[PDB]
Order: C-alpha cells, then sequence, then structure tokens
RNA sequence: UCCCCCGUGCCCAUAGCGGCGUGGAACCACCCGUUCCCAUUCCGAACACGGAAGUGAAACGCGCCAGCGCCGAUGGUACUGGGCGGGCGACCGCCUGGGAGAGUAGGUCGGUGCGGGGG
RNA sequence: CGCCUCCUAAAAGGUAACGGAGGCGCCCAAAGGUCCCCUCAGGCGGGACGGAAAUCCGCCGGAGAGCGCAAGGGUAGAAGGGGGCCUGACUGCGAGGCCUGCAAGCCGAGCAGGGGCGAAAGCCGGGCCUAGUGAACCGGUGGUCCCGUGUGGAAGGGCCAU
RNA sequence: CUGACUGGGGCCUGUAGAGCACUGAUAGGGCUAGGGGGCCCACCAGCCUACCAAACCCUGUCAAACUCCGAAGGGUCCCAG
RNA sequence: AAAUG
RNA sequence: CGCGGGGUGGAGCAGCCUGGUAGCUCGUCGGGCUCAUAACCCGAAGGUCGUCGGUUCAAAUCCGGCCCCCGCAACCA
C-alpha cells in the first residue's frame, strides 16, 4: 500500500534539505529547514522560464538557487530529491558550500 | 519495429469496432495491450546438471529477449529440489516484440497444435487479461523438430488494460485470437 | 567425564582405556545406602562384554564414536580404503578393522564407527550383491565371487551369474 | 521432581530520565528491547537500542500516534 | 466428557471468585433460567448430572441451553504425598461460576415442567440457585 | 567449536596480529583480509 | 530482422523475427 | 489577503475502504520517442534522457454520499487510594476522593503551516 | 545447581517456592561495512507437464511473512530481500551514564592515526536486541626490547598480544 | 534546609476492571468444505440426510504466561511547604 | 546323504 | 509413588544420538521336486512404525501428553 518510499530524506540528519522535484517539463528545487517546518530559499525552472535543455536547465536553476541563497547566510546544506536517483538532472552547481 | 501487420491491424480495425461495439468516450479508455508473458515452469533443475539453457535461448529464440531466470522461492520436501536456485523461466513481453509475437502466434502458432479446436473461451474471467497453455514449443517456426533435445510447454499470459471479459473477450477475438467459442 | 547416574544405554564411553556403549543401566538404591549404578557394556571393536556397578558419585568420560556411513573405493597394501559418503573424506582402514573385509566390494556402502576421524569397526550390510565369476557347470558347489572369495551355492547358480550372500554366514541367500 | 525452576536475572529496562529532568550529554535515557521508544532531537541510540543524551539538555516525550514515540532533548537555551 | 479439546497450558492458577460476573446474566436463548446465588467452581462432573437430570425428568422435549463451561484445570496432588515437588495432577475441569450468571436455561418445554426440571438440576449443584423467566434482558 | 576454531592475523612478514575465526569446512581452506597494524598503517594480513 | 512465411498452403507472410527462411508447414488454412 | 495548482513538512484514520461526480488554461500525470547519460537476474514496466502530437482515460487534486472503517459523550455501573463494618468461612456491604471498559445519543468521507506558479 | 525468555511480579525497579512453560554453552567471510535498489504471508480468479503453495498473470492483502535457534520486545518511512564495491569482526582513546555490596556486565558522543562505502549529507571500532559462558594462580606461543645478582653476554623474568 | 510526608505541574506503566481486535479456549444457530448414509449406473456426476464436522457469519461466554482498551495508584524530576 | 503316511 | 529401557510386516529382533534410506529370521500365498507330505529349490505379498500434538523443506528418527509394556527399587524408626 505505498509505491516508492523514498525517505533517502527521512534519512535527513543535519539541518537544512535542498529538497528536489523532477517535473516531466521543468524542475524546482527548495531549500526547506524542518524543525522550523519553513522553505528557506527557492528558485524554480520554467517558473523563472529559462533555456531549453532539460539538464542544461538544471545547471542554471542550480546556479540560481546558490547565488539566492548565500546572500541570507545559507553556505551549508544537505541534498535529496525522493527518488533523486542522482543522476543526469544533476545540478552539481558552484557556489553553496554544501560539498557534493 | 515500430509498427507490424497486426500492429496496424489493431489500430485501424480492431479500435474502431471496440468504440463503436461498448460505444467508449476517452480515447485512451479503450481496451489495448500491455504485456503478454510467456513463462516455462520446468522443474527440471534436479540431477544430471540440469543446464536447461537450450530452453532459454529458445524460449528466447522465438520471442528474441533473453528469459529471466526465476527460482524457487519456498522448498519443498515433496517434490525435490527446494530453498533456491533451481528452475524457472520466463520471460516479459511489451511493446514492438509483444507484437512481432503474437502475430507468429495467431498466424502460426496456435495452428498447428495437435488438435486445437480454438482457444478455450473461459480463460478471461473477471480478467481484464487472459492465460493459455501450450504443450510443445515447436509450435512456432523459428525453432524446428530436429534442434529441440526434449519437449517444453509453457503459460502464455496477456494482459489487458480491459476491465471486463467483454471488453477483453472481444479485443482479443478482433485482433485474431481463435476460440474454442 | 560424565558420571554414572547419568548414563543410558547407547551412551559410549572410555573404560579401561576401551571402547564400550552402555547397553544396559539400572538405578540401585536398596536399604539407605548410597544409590548405585549397574550396566552393562560392549566394546566397540571386538564383541568382549562386561557388566560393571559404580556408585552414585564416579564419573566415566564419555566418548565421540558416532557412526557415519563409508564407502569402499579400492584395495592397497593390506589395507583397504573407504570415504564418508558425507564429507568425502578419506579413511585407509587396516583389513582387522573392517568386519568381513571380504565378501565386500571395490564400491560397495558399509559403516563404521568413527572414533577421532579413523573407523575401528566397519561392517557392510547383512547380504550384498556380487557377481560370481567362478564354479562348475557342475549343486552344492563352490563359487568365487568377484572379490576373491569364495561360497557354496546351488546348481542354477553358474559363471557371471550375480548371487546375494549374507555377509555374516557368507552363506548363498539367493541370486540378484 | 520437577522440570522447571529457571528463568533470568532481571535487566530493569524502561525510560531512565523523565520529561522535564536535566541532563548531561552521555546520560542512557531509556534501556529497552525493541524500539518502544525512538531517538528524537539530540537523543543518538545505541547497539541495543538504548537512547541517550547527545547534549546537556532538558528531555521532552514526544508522541508522534502510529509514528511512534520519541525522546528529543532540548539543550539549555 | 465436557473439558476443552485443546489448550495453551496444561496446569492454571486457582485466581479467587470475587463478585460481579464478568456477563451472562440474562436469559437470551430460552424460558426459563437458572442463576447461580453464590461462588464457586463447577465441575463438568456436575454440570452433566444437572444436564441429565433435566433431560430425564422432562423425558423426549424442549431443548437445554448450557451457558457454562468447565474450561478451568484443576489440580490434586498424589494421595498420601507430602507438600513440595511441583504442582499435582490434573483432575477434571472447573467453569467459574459467580452470583448472577445463568447456568441454564431451557424452553419449548411448558412453564410448570420447567420449573420443576430446573429445581431438580439445583439439588445437583453446590451452591444456591433461583429459576428465572425472561423479560426485561431484551 | 571444532570446525569453528580461533585464528589471529600477522602483518606480512611481522609480528601484529588480530585473531579473528575462521569457520573449517566451508569458506576455509586459508583466508587473509586488509586491517591495521600497531606499526605503521593498514596491509594485508595472513593467518596462522 | 524482418521474415517471410513460406507455408504450402501458398499464403507467404512478410514480418519480423529471426531468419527470413521460413517452412511453415501449415499456415492458417484449417 | 481571496480562491485553483505544485512542492514540501505538522496533527496522526473525525484524515481510511467503497460508491458517485468532477478538473487539463495553466500546473501535474499518463503520453510520444529511445540517438545520447542512465537502464532492467528478460522487459524504457521500472529507473534515465530528448520531447512535446494527444488525454485527463489511468494516477492525483477537489466535491458529494456514510454501507463498512475510525472517532464517541452525558447518565449509570465495575474497579479503586484512604477511612470503617459484617460472616463461621464464603466473600459482602458503608463513607470520602479518583472512576473505567463495553453500550447508547451522536460524530467524521480531513484540519493544517511554509515556500513557489496562476485570475 | 551458571546463562536467556515468558508468566507468577500486585500498571516504576526489584521480588520467593522441590510454583507454570520453554531455551543456551553455539553460529555466519557473509548472516559483517557502506551505497542503490525491491516489499510480505496469506486469499479469490486465471493458467502446459503442474499437490493442497514448484514457475507465471490479475487484482484483494499494512502486516498475520520474514528477521539462522527459545520466547519476548522490536520492525515493510526495514531491522526483511537483491546487487556493487569492501572489511571500522580498526589501532591510541573515551566525556557521560546504566546496572551495581565487591567483582564484573552494558550503552557511549567526541578527538588522533589510518582506512571502507557514498556525489554528498554522512555511515562503519561486527551481527534487529536480550543467552552462546569462566576471576586469579600456574604454564604455552609469538612480539617487545624493560630488568638481566662485579663487567659484557647469556639463563630467567617483565610488558603487549594470544 | 536538602528530610520523611504534603501541594501543583510534567513525564514514564499495562494491574484491578473490562473486552474478543490478535493468541487460543468455547454452547447453540446459520452458511458451508469436508466424511457417513440412502437415490443409482458406474455414463460420474447429479440430489437428499431429526448424523461427525473445517472456514466465515451472527448470538452467548473464558484466559497468569491473550489484550482494541484500561483506572485507582505507584515511580521520578521540577518548583513550594 | 536322504523323515513320514 | 518415583528409576531406567521398550511398543516397527503374522512371531521375534535391527533401523532412532549421526532426521531424507524399512534391514533380518521364521511365517504366509504362488510355482516347482515327490505317488503324496515334509524338507528342499524358485518367486511374491505384507509395516497407520502405539496413539494425539508440535519442530523441520521433510521424520520411524527430534520434541513434548497421554495409553498400554518390562524390569528396579519403598530404607531409619
Ligand atoms: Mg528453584
Ligand atoms: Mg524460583
Ligand atoms: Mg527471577
Ligand atoms: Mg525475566
Ligand atoms: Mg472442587
Ligand atoms: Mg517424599
Ligand atoms: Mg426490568
Ligand atoms: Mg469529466
Ligand atoms: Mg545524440
Ligand atoms: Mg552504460
Ligand atoms: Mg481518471
Ligand atoms: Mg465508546
Ligand atoms: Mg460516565
Ligand atoms: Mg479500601
Ligand atoms: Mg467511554
Ligand atoms: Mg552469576
Ligand atoms: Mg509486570
Ligand atoms: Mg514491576
Ligand atoms: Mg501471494
Ligand atoms: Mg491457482
Ligand atoms: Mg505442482
Ligand atoms: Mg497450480
Ligand atoms: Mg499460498
Ligand atoms: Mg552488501
Ligand atoms: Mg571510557
Ligand atoms: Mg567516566
Ligand atoms: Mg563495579
Ligand atoms: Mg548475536
Ligand atoms: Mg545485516
Ligand atoms: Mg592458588
Ligand atoms: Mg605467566
Ligand atoms: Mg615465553
Ligand atoms: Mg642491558
Ligand atoms: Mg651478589
Ligand atoms: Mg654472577
Ligand atoms: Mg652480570
Ligand atoms: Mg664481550
Ligand atoms: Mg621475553
Ligand atoms: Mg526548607
Ligand atoms: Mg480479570
Ligand atoms: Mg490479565
Ligand atoms: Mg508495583
Ligand atoms: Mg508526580
Ligand atoms: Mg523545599
Ligand atoms: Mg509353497
Amino acid at each position: 500500500r505505498r509505491k516508492f518510499r523514498v525517505r533517502n530524506r527521512i534519512k535527513r540528519t543535519g539541518r537544512l534539505r535542498l529538497s528536489v522535484f523532477r517535473s516531466l517539463k521543468h524542475i524546482y528545487a527548495q531549500i526547506i529547514d524542518d524543525e522550523k517546518g519553513v522553505t528557506l530559499v527557492s528558485a524554480s525552472s520554467l517558473a523563472l522560464k529559462l533555456k531549453g535543455n532539460k539538464t542544461e536547465v538544471a545547471r542554471q536553476v542550480g546556479r540560481a538557487l546558490a547565488e539566492k541563497a548565500l546572500a541570507l547566510g545559507i553556505k551549508q546544506v544537505a541534498f535529496d530529491r525522493g527518488p533523486y536517483k542522482y543522476h543526469g538532472r544533476v545540478k552539481a552547481l558552484a557556489e553553496g558550500a554544501r560539498e557534493g | 519495429p515500430l509498427d507490424v501487420a497486426l500492429k496496424r491491424k489493431y489500430y485501424e480495425e480492431v479500435r474502431p469496432e471496440l468504440i463503436r461495439r461498448f460505444g467508449y468516450q476517452n480515447v485512451w479508455e479503450v481496451p489495448r495491450l500491455e504485456k503478454v508473458v510467456i513463462n516455462q515452469g520446468l522443474g527440471e533443475a534436479k540431477e544430471d546438471a540440469r543446464i536447461l539453457e537450450k530452453a532459454a535461448q529458445e524460449l528466447a529464440l522465438i520471442t528474441g529477449q533473453k528469459p529471466a531466470v526465476t527460482r524457487a522461492k519456498k522448498s519443498i520436501s515433496n517434490f525435490k529440489l527446494r530453498k533456491g536456485m533451481p528452475i524457472g523461466l520466463r520471460v516479459t513481453l511489451r511493446r514492438d516484440r509483444m507484437w512481432i509475437f503474437l502475430e507468429k502466434l495467431l498466424n502460426v502458432a496456435l495452428p498447428r497444435i495437435r488438435d486445437f479446436r480454438g482457444l478455450n473461451p473461459n480463460s478471461f474471467d473477471g480478467r481484464g487479461n487472459y492465460n493459455l497453455g501450450l504443450r510443445e514449443q515447436l509450435i512456432f517456426p523459428e525453432i524446428t523438430y530436429d534442434m529441440v533435445d526434449a519437449l517444453r510447454g509453457m503459460d502464455i499470459a496477456v494482459v489487458t488494460t480491459a476491465e471486463t471479459d467483454e471488453e477483453a473477450r472481444a479485443l482479443l477475438e478482433l485482433l485474431g485470437f481463435p476460440f474454442r467459442k | 567425564m560424565i558420571s554414572v547416574t547419568d548414563l543410558r544405554p547407547g551412551t559410549k564411553v572410555k573404560m579401561d582405556g576401551g571402547l564400550w556403549e552402555c547397553v544396559e543401566y539400572q538405578h540401585q538404591k536398596l536399604g539407605r545406602g548410597g544409590a548405585k549404578v549397574v550396566a552393562k557394556f560392549k566394546n566397540l571393536e571386538t564383541g568382549a562384554t562386561v557388566e560393571r556397578t559404580f556408585n552414585s558419585g564416579e564419573k566415566l568420560e564419555d566418548i565421540y564414536v558416532e557412526t557415519r556411513e563409508l564407502q569402499y573405493l579400492y584395495p592397497e597394501g593390506e589395507e583397504m580404503v573407504f570415504m564418508d559418503l558425507e564429507t568425502y573424506e578419506q579413511f585407509a582402514v587396516p583389513r582387522s578393522r573392517v568386519v568381513g573385509a571380504e565378501f565386500f566390494k571395490e564400491g560397495m556402502t558399509a559403516l563404521g564407527d568413527m572414533y577421532e576421524g579413523q573407523p575401528i569397526k566397519v561392517t557392510p550390510p547383512t547380504v550384498v550383491e556380487l557377481k560370481v565369476v567362478d564354479t562348475p557347470p557342475g549343486g552344492s558347489k563352490p563359487a568365487t565371487l568377484e572379490t576373491g572369495a569364495v561360497v557354496q551355492v546351488p546348481l542354477f547358480v553358474e559363471p557371471g551369474e550375480v548371487i546375494k550372500v549374507d555377509t555374516r554366514t557368507g552363506e548363498y541367500v539367493g541370486r540378484a | 521432581s520437577t522440570r522447571n525452576g529457571r528463568d533470568s536475572q532481571a535487566k530493569r529496562l524502561g525510560v531512565k530520565r523523565y520529561e522535564g529532568q536535566v541532563v548531561r550529554a552521555g546520560n542512557i535515557l531509556v534501556r529497552q528491547r525493541g524500539t518502544r521508544f525512538k531517538p528524537g532531537k539530540n537523543v543518538g541510540m545505541g547497539r541495543d537500542f538504548t537512547l541517550f543524551a547527545l547534549v546537556d539538555g532538558v528531555v521532552e516525550f514526544q508522541d508522534r500516534g502510529r509514528l511512534g514515540r520519541y525522546v528529543h532533548v532540548r539543550p539549555l537555551a | 466428557m465436557l473439558m476443552p479439546r485443546r489448550m495453551k497450558y496444561r496446569k492454571q492458577q486457582r485466581g479467587r471468585l470475587k463478585g460481579a460476573t464478568k456477563g451472562g446474566d440474562y436469559v437470551a436463548f430460552g424460558d426459563y433460567g437458572l442463576v447461580a446465588l453464590e461462588p464457586a467452581w463447577i465441575t463438568a462432573q456436575q454440570i452433566e448430572a444437572a444436564r441429565v437430570a433435566m433431560v430425564r425428568h422432562f423425558r423426549r422435549g424442549g431443548k437445554i441451553f448450557i451457558r457454562i463451561f468447565p474450561d478451568k484445570p484443576y489440580t490434586k496432588k498424589p494421595l498420601e504425598v507430602r507438600m513440595g515437588k511441583g504442582k499435582g495432577n490434573v483432575e477434571g475441569y472447573v467453569a467459574v461460576v459467580k452470583p448472577g450468571r445463568v447456568m441454564f436455561e431451557v424452553a419449548g418445554v411448558t412453564e410448570e415442567q420447567a420449573m420443576e426440571a430446573l429445581r431438580i438440576a439445583g439439588h445437583k449443584l453446590p451452591i444456591k440457585t433461583k429459576i428465572v423467566r425472561r423479560d426485561a434482558y431484551d | 567449536v571444532r570446525i569453528k576454531l580461533l585464528l589471529e592475523c600477522t602483518e606480512c612478514k611481522r609480528r601484529n596480529y588480530a585473531t579473528e575465526k575462521n569457520k573449517r569446512n566451508t569458506p576455509n581452506k586459508l583466508e587473509l583480509r586488509k586491517y591495521c597494524p600497531w606499526c605503521r598503517k593498514h596491509t594485508v594480513h595472513r593467518e596462522v | 530482422v524482418p521474415a517471410r512465411i513460406i507455408c504450402g498452403c501458398g499464403n507467404v507472410i512478410e514480418t519480423y523475427s529471426t531468419k527470413p527462411e521460413i517452412y511453415v508447414e501449415v499456415c492458417s488454412k484449417c
């Protein structure tokens, strides 16, 4: 009675999640701060228009979330995405000293 | 190969009927084919070194998809072989592999089956899917009598997005499935 | 070192440097004295027996003489070799410790009393199949079996004919 | 002449620091076999399922419905 | 003879027969019942004799309802042994009864007969009893 | 146990040990793995 | 690869599988 | 702020099963492809990439209905901390404080924070 | 007759009896790390040989499956199943606690060295957890260089390890 | 001045009681495999049965080692006497 | 060698 | 009331620790040798493994409760 378990998150112990979403056409990503239930930083894909590769599009929204982030105190986070499978769509964005 | 004799027939000869037949509204909503499975129990992973791969390169020789070697889940004293590895062979057909298969089956296969007076009409039942068995494996073209040390029956299960039997029935029927009627 | 009050027929133990196996055991506590254990034993290799008695205390010294099933392979020297159809180890048993080593067969399955990985008793089954390769087509005549041993058999039993022979009496118990 | 008369030396299980009690980093807060209680904020648990403080603070027992029961430790703020 | 066909444990402790009656204090199956006035352990030995003199009185008649069942083991060390060495052997089973429980109830039989049969059934039980009707039970 | 057996590990030509427990019969017939020696750091390690 | 079904009951079948050299001694003619 | 949607967390079934009905502009999905990254003990089913003809049928969001599920009093009992009586026991009752579980009346086909997109 | 589990045990802990009822003296080089995947038992159909469960397909099924072994607590938002690399079944340490008459037994964050897995966050100083055990003495094996009966060196000890 | 004891809060619990949701126990009834018997040739099914009887379904109950529930109390920390 | 009716 | 061992083809015994195997002798029925019967020779059939539970993938076997079985004890007063 549950398709995919996900919970690669849930295994989130170290504050500040880089919650990602793999939409068929776009990609959104927010820097959520649980233990507060508040989202501190966003930066979506086509909800900002941007290019037309998909992955090269991710790269962008990545650098877009980082820059935005930094200038807020952020600089250290933890990646995520449920079925993240951490592949293709990866946004190994510059800035954001969260490493990896 | 993206298209076949039967595939077309489905789209431009069956698609129409069913709609006109049960009167569907949405495009999708009308019976399509999901997948057709063909497995073999063999149960012959006993002594003498049960290679029985020939049956795997063959199952797939007529399919074009190396099969997946299933194993026993539990373990049974009663009929030797138990706990693991032993027997099991099965391949899942989808898309074009699905079509270029059913064709032969329906055109050349089912035809030569000892007696075969159609396909038992009860094997549906509540199943928006169908099931049927074969004794031989030479019923197919890609394989001849000579090359095949031993016999090898198998089960063929066609899954359908159909919810009813009539829906399933008609479809496989407009496709070419003969019927013990 | 198990005591006696804790024996049971079948228990194997080491007494007088030898190997036995309690086959009779009866706790005895008459009068108000201390209890006593009165048993009867059997050597594992020789048949010799010996009933004895012990007090409640006295410990004995259990042994581990389990009986796996071995298997004949081939002769060699004045010995013959078997194998535990289990762990396939190799045992070179000296003709003496192989009961009815003759009337056997290079390939037959028999039994051995493994005592520290070395059989001290190798018995075949009460009767085994063997091909007589001798005897005059001439009644109760002698017949050399494939294992070189000779046995008394009836008439009809002629060269090449495989028969049965009780490995305890080496007597013809019928044909194959 | 019986066949019983055995048992095992009691083990003294259970919560060993209740809600609102001040601890120090290290204090084992709970001793238990299964996971009757689960780790929380600043509350790692051990091999034997023994929850223990991770920082000097207080203990809180969050009951999470069908999600189980938690024991956190809100450090001294 | 009327003892569980199976059990998870053979010997069971004794407990204590306080008041109340967890349940079964109203008829529900018949015309006249046989409520128990005091606590006790009814032995299968008994129940039978009650069910028996019952049928026998109104030979070939209505049906009987046995709303109590002997499931509690009863121990009794061998005769003339001193204390110790374990909990004695089992010898039958009891059925725990507290004031109020309706042990019996019949029907299909007239009211004239009921009062008599049950009146008898009571002289077969170790406790005091009272025969009831059937009314504000619904 | 017997089929079990105790054993340690030697740094390859020298001292130190780990002392684990092989298991005869089953995966046995010798066995070595990688482990850290009191001296210097990490190497293979054989039984004996 | 495509193929050809050369029965005996006339009727040839152009499709796909392996080895377009098929002597289907009996197509759908019964 | 106000609704529609997408994310995410919280309460933890008054949030569910089952029916019935809805939405495709946008979203989201199925969907269309499999050259590429990555792929299935055999299947692009699933993961993955490139796309957008079509659809909202599936799945999901939102409604509605209460058959099932879950929630559930107020009354009154059980039992009981402390005090005190009764029988020969059997066990039963009185006072003062706490007070269930069943059962009944009834209740619910969710409430909800933060960030995004949208009129 | 020691150890584990359940009850008795009276809703903290603890608690007796020749009270009720069962287990252990082991085991895994994968049944251990880590990373990524997968979800069960049963039930109704449906199917060649095929029991009543061999293998396959469809629903229905929150856990009744499983978790090497007793029972218990635990657990599918894995502790279960599968696969790839690996060996942290690390060495120097160990704040702070549990339990406790002593002796023991148990948990343990963090630091150093040097590694394994992971993109990373991190995780790893055995095993879902409670049994699988034995103080000192006396000796044995390696190591070490500490003492080495006037000196040097041995003899013999010591320390670490087993 | 922290004590025994008490007041107010917070946590931990699975007993009395009660309750069948699991573990099993269980009276009758229903529906129903399964056996027993009769209808009858073996064409192997079809049917009936004031019998023995699984599942499930109600209606009734039982349990130290059962618990969907569950008090009174008890334990401990905190602040006060 | 080899019993009995 | 305990103490240990035993219930396997018709009879008497193996097999049980070391779970996957029914072993033996006599008997029985069939067939030969004899005029015939023995003997003798040829060949065959036959075991819910005392029952009721549990453990296991599986049990005669391992585990428990009963039922019969055989033998041993019951002392100081
Ligand atoms: Mg004791
Ligand atoms: Mg005791
Ligand atoms: Mg105790
Ligand atoms: Mg205990
Ligand atoms: Mg009595
Ligand atoms: Mg006495
Ligand atoms: Mg009234
Ligand atoms: Mg619509
Ligand atoms: Mg390309
Ligand atoms: Mg590749
Ligand atoms: Mg839809
Ligand atoms: Mg209520
Ligand atoms: Mg009230
Ligand atoms: Mg009182
Ligand atoms: Mg209430
Ligand atoms: Mg001790
Ligand atoms: Mg308790
Ligand atoms: Mg207690
Ligand atoms: Mg299933
Ligand atoms: Mg089936
Ligand atoms: Mg089968
Ligand atoms: Mg089947
Ligand atoms: Mg099944
Ligand atoms: Mg691995
Ligand atoms: Mg320390
Ligand atoms: Mg310390
Ligand atoms: Mg100490
Ligand atoms: Mg362990
Ligand atoms: Mg593991
Ligand atoms: Mg000394
Ligand atoms: Mg020494
Ligand atoms: Mg030395
Ligand atoms: Mg010196
Ligand atoms: Mg001197
Ligand atoms: Mg000198
Ligand atoms: Mg000197
Ligand atoms: Mg010199
Ligand atoms: Mg030295
Ligand atoms: Mg003061
Ligand atoms: Mg009670
Ligand atoms: Mg209780
Ligand atoms: Mg208490
Ligand atoms: Mg308090
Ligand atoms: Mg004060
Ligand atoms: Mg005869």
